[PDB]
């Protein structure tokens, strides 16, 4: 965890922290959805985050939270520093057998089915390794951009 | 340029302007000989050549070694927690920020 | 001999992926090259073959083969001689200057004799030719029997 | 040393001297470093840091401290005055060789292996004396940009 | 004589780059014109060979050999006339002024006698060469012997 990261997930917490007391309780998870436009967010879905906590949410309990399941997070500058010494000579994007063979032939991280999920949304251009770049956008922030 | 490779007499021929010279059956016996006496030279510098050549993926490989980690872990990541109220959440917000 | 070096054993456990202790008959070649040893690829092959062993079938490894073929490899090392090394690429390209043309080198060490990759000719070029397309052989040599 | 260059030690000595009593402390490097996101940082680097001073760390004691390592340390202004001058036309990066001969052929201090941990990690472009300006930055604050 | 100048001794270690305070025979020509002294490049040839003393194979140096050396170079001093060195140019070129043209001052010093190299050549005319292709050697052999 870099500083600046630390810092936006402090900006984050804030803006879910609407009472502004340092805990996110359930009523703070229902406004903040209310005040993005979810008018039908269930109690359901509210609890079931409140479940992957053992405490109330403070900034140190959301921290460790986002840490447990962000153990392999990596930053876009990162990203791009990997993806730049697998094209070395810059520019181009890289080929999509290219990249299946040496996530498989190096790591059983990078064995194929995961690299048939790997295509699956992050389209053609992202899966087949061709484009770069819009990959690690989207792992740093998800959802199409 | 062509007869750049092979394990050849480089003696038994002879270039002109307009075609090269080859022995045979003598010339040709010569060549032979020739030809293994690069086998020799030939496989032995082969093989170095081989040798360093994959001395050099080791390099490469073990360089490689936590990039990709770096990119193993990473991506595993974003597959768990884009799913995650809280992740979308702050991804929508994300932006409002400054 | 021990001189014994048990760091080969050592080494043999950062090249067996299965953790059993055995390394496959492919993996040979390699891992002698990685303890110090250049034997060519014709030499590996032959010696695997001398000894009615097929490289095409499955195979296993034992330690207890594979020492016996690093002492085997161990006494062609007298056959790495720097002299010819270098007279091999004088004799390569004209005037008293050790250059070869990029592309020169890279086409013969691809398909002249035991075929290395082009991804492996890239790999041993990359760092020693600059963009003069003049490969240096003097400091180039001598970069790769620096490992 | 400039004053504007003792007032921004001035200003990181305000920032880990957070008992504002005038001396640094362990505590206050502890906690600095918790407060930048290291939350593992160990006891024997706050003590690796203190054992580099025959005292404790006030303000000039940080300032003897930082003088005697930074017995070359050029402001930006003074090293892009020496690039201006290698490159006397202005606005273009100047070649790799050359300044690889002008270091070595003048001084002891640009002599080769030197010379090869200088394009080690100020990359190619700074290394080989084409870019300018970005190893100027890197001379006055260190890491990656 | 120290008039005893130990001057001379910390410019040796200012020009050995080991600190053993050793200078090789091959620096032993630029040092003494760095003193102070120009001995011709024969000149500083001969007196080495006229010793015995090989400047094709590796050499070190003691103090104690350069330090006669440079008085043995310090007698020759009563060579450097400068109404020689202005008249020599004076019967370079024609008419009533001291200019030469640019490129035959140049070819004349890297071609003639002891070669100077045309980066040198370029370094010693920068400034006192403008546009117009000639060179006021009145003022370039004034500003020669400044240095």
């Amino acid at each position: 965890f870099d500083e600046t990261e630390i810092e936006d997930f402090k900006e984050a917490f804030t803006v879910i922290d609407q009472n502004a007391d340092g805990i996110i309780d359930k009523d703070d998870l229902r406004e903040t959805f209310a005040a993005m436009g979810r008018l039908n967010v269930k109690n359901e879905e509210l609890d079931a985050m409140i479940k992957e906590a053992s405490g109330p949410i403070n900034f140190t309990v959301f921290l460790t939270m986002f840490g447990e399941k962000l153990k392999g997070a990596d930053p876009e500058d990162v990203i791009m520093g990997a993806f730049k010494v697998l094209d070395p000579d810059g520019k181009g994007s890289i080929k999509k057998s290219f990249l299946e063979e040496l996530l498989t032939t190096g790591g059983g991280r990078f064995t194929p089915e995961e690299i048939k999920n790997m295509w699956a949304a992050f389209p053609p251009d992202v899966a087949g390794n061709v484009d770069y770049k819009n990959i690690c956008y989207v792992i740093t922030h998800g959802e199409d951009a | 340029k062509l007869l750049g490779g092979g394990d050849v007499d480089h003696t038994q021929y002879a270039f002109g302007h307009t075609k090269v010279f080859f022995k045979a059956g003598l010339l040709g016996l010569l060549e032979e000989m020739r030809d293994d006496k690069l086998a020799e030279i030939i496989t032995a510098t082969q093989a170095r050549c081989r040798g360093f050549l994959m001395r050099v993926e080791y390099r490469a490989m073990v360089e490689r070694r936590e990039s990709i980690f770096c990119i193993q872990y990473n991506v595993r990541s974003f597959m768990n927690v884009k799913h995650w109220p809280w992740m979308k959440l702050f991804f929508k917000i994300k932006p409002l920020l400054k | 001999s021990k001189a014994a070096a048990d760091d080969f054993k050592e080494a043999f456990l950062l090249f067996d992926r299965t953790g059993d202790a055995k390394i496959t008959a492919s993996q040979v070649g390699d891992i002698a090259r990685a303890l110090g040893q250049n034997p060519t690829n014709a030499e590996i092959n032959k010696i695997l073959g001398n000894p009615s062993k097929e490289e095409m079938n499955a195979a296993a490894i034992t330690f207890e083969e594979f020492l016996p073929m690093l002492q085997a490899a161990a006494n062609n090392k007298d056959q790495g001689t720097f002299e010819d090394f270098v007279e091999g690429l004088r004799v390569f390209d004209k005037e008293g200057n050790g250059t070869v043309m990029g592309a020169e080198l890279r086409h013969v060490l691809a398909t002249l004799g035991e075929k290395m990759t082009e991804e492996e000719v890239e790999e041993l070029m990359k760092g020693q030719e600059d963009s003069n397309g003049c490969i240096n052989y003097e400091a180039f040599v001598k970069h790769i029997m620096s490992v």
